[PDB]
């Protein structure tokens, strides 16, 4: 993992771990990451949460 | 905080790189937050003196 690289890349306009701290993700051991992808609108976002 | 420990300050936190205290962006947040007391809160989301 290396999420440090992109919790300070400062690009993105959502960033928020839920359940968990954002300021540790490198050093929190899992076991199986999964990544699901899509775009939505601006009026969209706030739905998903 | 420590034992018998008060706070005064009322910066914004700082998250990330990016900082804060008053220099309020992405990643700035305040970190006193109100209790929000009413009577149609359920019983444990009501005041204890």
């Amino acid at each position: 993992a290396d999420y440090s690289v992109l919790y300070n890349s400062a690009s993105f306009s959502t960033f928020k771990c839920y359940g968990v701290s954002p300021t540790k993700l490198n050093d929190l051991c899992f076991t199986n990451v999964y990544a699901d992808s899509f775009v939505i609108r601006g009026d969209e976002v706030r739905q998903i949460a | 905080l420590k034992p018998f420990e008060r706070d005064i300050s009322t910066e914004i936190y700082q998250a990330g790189s990016t900082p804060c205290n008053g220099v309020e962006g992405f990643n700035c947040y305040f970190p006193l937050q109100s209790y929000g007391f009413q009577p149609t809160n359920g019983v444990g989301y009501q005041p204890y003196r």
